[PDB]
């Protein structure tokens, strides 16, 4: 598995990175270029690729 | 002591994890998943047998009397059904390779009596 | 285990504990008479000296050190150390080495 | 430090707790899974052998959640949700244990067989059966012209 | 022929002793030596015979 | 198909409470059903094989007994060898058969008629774990201390455990083993008539 | 190589032996269990209650501070003697390590 | 350095009963090279030579 993902909005590859604050059970993924930021809870099994895929559904679901 | 077994919720059938009712100081088995709660019975939660004092008679299955490959002996009459012949064999399990003790099983059909020496 | 702790308890009773070497509640076991005085005068003097030594010796806001300064935090720090878990894993692997040794006669 | 069982499925980039792979096959409740792994609920020792692994993945409790969990590993990161669940389902049917069956609705068969695999593992660890010998020819097949 | 008979008699003796040792171990009558389990002491005695 | 006609209980029709005491059934590794009376099933099937019935000759059939599985193999690549089948304490190969084979060139009573009549049987490396082989029909004879007395098969002859180059050596059992191995390796370098 | 009379008699040599060999707690423990005992005066277990109440009545160590959660550990005799060892020293060590 | 191992399931070969620790079962050759070797001694001797 890999950790940097294409920004869903600015379409810049590998421009998103993640910060897993295991203390608060919350992970943040932030597009460095467009500064978009997505917040979501994580559990002790979750991984960056799991966090990222929460974002995409959040994007699409809100885009409905 | 005796081993401790798991017991399941009655909404989820998920395993009821223990915790304490501090304000009552009594043991409750609760469901992490649903919000079901139950009152305990053991008051013990964990046990380790460091010696591993397992009795193999439980592991034995009375069907082993059918093996032709397996020794038959006439000397030890069946205690239960009074039959003449009985198979016998070693322990053959990990942490039990020592102790070449023999386990005896009656060879009559539907007697299935097992014993040891 | 014949000799008894026999130290003078605060209730006036003498200890009946059957420890081979030391009393958990009276330190080293010395031989005492029926009324609890150690038979050896020197041992009695040493015990008296030890007893004398023992007898001689933003506030409104919460302090984070309270959690950090507690028994449970200390124990957690000790047990949940990388070295400690490594030793635990090593010992449990040696346990696995024995249950690997559970196949003697056959190929295993 | 309890023993935690995991599975290495094909075309999934990471190991996966087995209890997840049972969830993703539609046997969601815990007890239905221990029906398939432990053919007799009296032996305590195998039950406390399975307990830790049944804790490891308490978080994922429903089939679609576990299917997400699996398919999030796999082909390419940024893919829509429906493709992800199709990916996980395609794996668990076509690629995992084909000899049990590639057709759909082979999931009770697949669950029984995977429970058998785990049963055998747990016996091997409790010592109730001997580790397989590699040089036994019962285990080998000669491969003629 | 005489020495053949000696050899056969010795072999018969040895096999009989090994049978005796086995059935001792089957009756829990065999006790380990220091530094050796029951399997190993059993094997060592049979090999020595 | 035959198992379905018998009392096999396919797997998608069971309550998991039942499996504890029944016996599993694997056909080429695929857990196919369960069954409740194993031994009768095994006897039925071995009889069917011995009649050249639906079960072809080369179908290995094991019965783990301590654990409660039955395993049936039809795959390719398994190795096997013919053995003689034993009654209570007697071969099934009577002198009827030897008489008819002795004129094998008139009666065309070949080897195939000999397997077809339930007298020899192909037993492979995995089913051997559960047979009891008499080395020679003398082991069958009731001895002063009967060794096993529940034999299942016999060897046709012990000397057929050797190969094509080790079968040249005369009196191989008076030789030390590396001797026999070298001769096996030098019998392939020995000038003769090659064709 | 032993130096003194330990070279001659076996017992002294065995003393030195047990004084070299490492003996962790596992080697001298029979079985353990994590009970839930809120009241020391009433243990769940019966056979221990005697020495329990022999200890807990005298308040050298506070009862209020104590948590309801329990460890109980079983030691087996022949192992316990082989190292010529007594519960006093094990108590001592557990005091030393965790304080 | 050990007697013949139990390569079948608690059997050195399928000619012996299970859990047989006798001298014959684990590979004791009670014959000279001049008296021959019986087939099981032949097999065990082959294993040693290998
Ligand atoms: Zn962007
Ligand atoms: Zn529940
Ligand atoms: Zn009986
Ligand atoms: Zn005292
Ligand atoms: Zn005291």
């Amino acid at each position: 598995l890999e950790t940097q993902f294409t920004c869903p909005f600015c379409n810049h590859e590998k421009s998103c990175d993640v910060k897993m604050d295991r203390a608060r059970n919350t992970g943040v993924i932030s597009c460095t270029v467009c500064l978009e930021e997505f917040q979501t809870p994580i559990t002790y099994l979750s991984e960056p690729v799991d966090v990222y895929s929460d974002w995409i559904d959040a994007c699409e679901a809100a885009n409905q | 002591p005796g081993f401790v077994g798991i017991r399941f919720c009655q909404e989820c059938n998920n395993m009821l994890y223990p915790k304490e009712d501090k304000e009552n100081r009594i043991l409750l088995y609760a469901c992490r998943n649903c919000d079901y709660q139950q009152e305990a019975d053991n008051s013990c939660i964990y046990v380790n047998k460091i010696t591993h004092e397992v009795d193999e008679l439980t592991q034995i299955i009375a069907d082993v009397s059918q093996d032709p490959t397996l020794p038959r002996t006439e000397d030890h009459p069946c205690q239960k059904c009074g039959h003449k012949e009985a198979v016998f064999f070693q322990s053959h399990s990990a942490r039990a390779e020592d102790a070449m003790r023999l386990y005896y099983v009656c060879t009559a059909p539907h007697c299935g009596h097992r014993w040891t020496e | 285990v014949q000799h008894w702790c026999r130290a003078p308890r605060p209730d006036g009773r003498l200890c009946e504990r059957q420890d081979r070497l030391k009393c958990p509640f009276h330190g080293k076991i010395v031989p005492r008479d029926d009324e609890g005085r150690p038979l050896d005068p020197e041992d009695r003097a040493r015990e008296q000296r030890r007893q004398l030594q023992k007898q001689e010796r933003y506030p409104s806001l919460t302090n984070l050190k309270a959690q950090a300064d507690t028994a449970r935090a200390r124990i957690g720090r000790k047990v949940f150390a990388k070295a400690a878990v490594r030793r635990v894993v090593a010992a449990m692997n040696r346990m696995d080495q024995k249950k690997h040794e559970k196949f003697s006669n056959q190929f295993n | 430090i309890g023993q935690r069982i995991v599975a290495t499925l094909p075309y999934i980039k990471q190991e996966v707790p087995i209890i997840i792979v049972f969830r993703a096959l539609g046997f969601v409740s815990d007890r239905d899974i221990l029906e398939h792994i432990i053919y007799d609920f009296e032996d305590p020792e195998m039950m406390e052998m399975v307990k830790p692994s049944l804790d490891e993945a308490f978080v994922i409790q429903e089939q679609n959640v576990a299917l997400n969990f699996i398919g999030s590993r796999g082909a390419k990161p940024g893919v829509t949700k429906e493709k992800r669940i199709k990916y996980a389902k395609e794996v668990l049917q076509k690629e995992m244990l084909p000899h049990v069956g590639v057709s759909d609705f082979c999931e009770t068969k697949k669950a029984y067989f995977l429970g058998y695999m785990v049963h055998r593992l747990l016996l091997a660890a409790l010592g109730r059966r001997e580790l397989d010998d590699r040089d036994h020819y019962g285990n080998k097949r000669l491969d003629l012209a | 022929s005489k020495t053949y008979q000696d050899i056969q008699n010795t072999i018969k003796k040895a096999k009989q002793d090994v049978i005796e040792v086995i059935e001792k171990a089957h009756n829990n009558e065999l006790e380990p030596t220091p530094g050796n389990t029951l399997r190993q002491t059993f094997e060592n005695q049979v090999n020595r015979i | 198909e035959f198992l379905e006609e018998w009392s096999m209980e396919n797997l998608e029709e069971i309550s998991p409470a039942a499996i504890a005491d029944a016996t599993k059934i694997f056909v080429n590794g695929c857990w196919v059903g369960i069954h409740k009376d194993p031994e009768q099933l095994m006897n039925t099937l071995r009889k069917l094989r011995r009649q050249m019935d639906i079960i072809v000759s080369e179908v290995s059939m094991i019965r783990d007994i301590r654990e409660r599985e039955i395993r049936i193999y039809t795959d390719a690549g398994r190795i096997c060898r013919p053995l003689l089948i034993v009654e209570k304490q007697k071969l099934l190969l009577k002198k009827r058969h030897i008489d008819q084979l002795k004129e094998r060139e008139y009666n065309n009573y070949s080897w195939q008629d000999l397997v077809a009549s339930g007298v020899v049987e192909y037993i492979d490396t995995l089913e051997e774990e559960t047979v009891m082989l008499a080395m020679t029909p003398d082991d069958l004879q009731e001895k002063e201390v009967a060794y096993c007395s529940t034999y299942t098969h016999c060897e046709i002859h012990p000397s057929m455990i050797l190969g094509v180059c080790a079968s040249i050596i005369p009196f191989p059992d008076h030789n030390q083993s590396p001797r026999n191995t070298y001769q096996s390796a030098m019998g392939k370098q020995a000038m003769g008539v090659y064709i | 190589f032993l130096l003194g009379q330990s070279a001659r008699d076996a017992e002294r040599a065995k003393d030195i032996l047990c004084r070299l060999e490492h003996t962790t707690l596992r080697k001298v423990t029979a079985n353990t269990a994590i009970y839930y005992d809120p009241n020391p005066q009433s243990t769940v277990v019966a056979e221990d209650q005697e020495w329990v109440n022999v200890y807990y009545e005298m308040p050298d160590f506070d009862v209020a501070r104590i948590s309801p959660w329990l460890l109980r550990v079983e030691l087996d005799r022949k192992h316990m003697t082989d190292r010529k060892l007594t519960m006093e020293q094990i108590a001592e060590k557990i005091n030393a390590g965790f304080g | 350095g050990k007697r013949i191992p139990f390569g079948f399931k608690h059997r050195t070969l399928p000619h012996f009963i299970k859990d047989d620790y006798g001298p014959e079962s684990r590979g004791f050759v009670e014959n000279s090279y001049l008296a021959g070797l019986t087939p099981t001694e032949f097999f065990f001797h082959a294993m040693g030579g290998r």
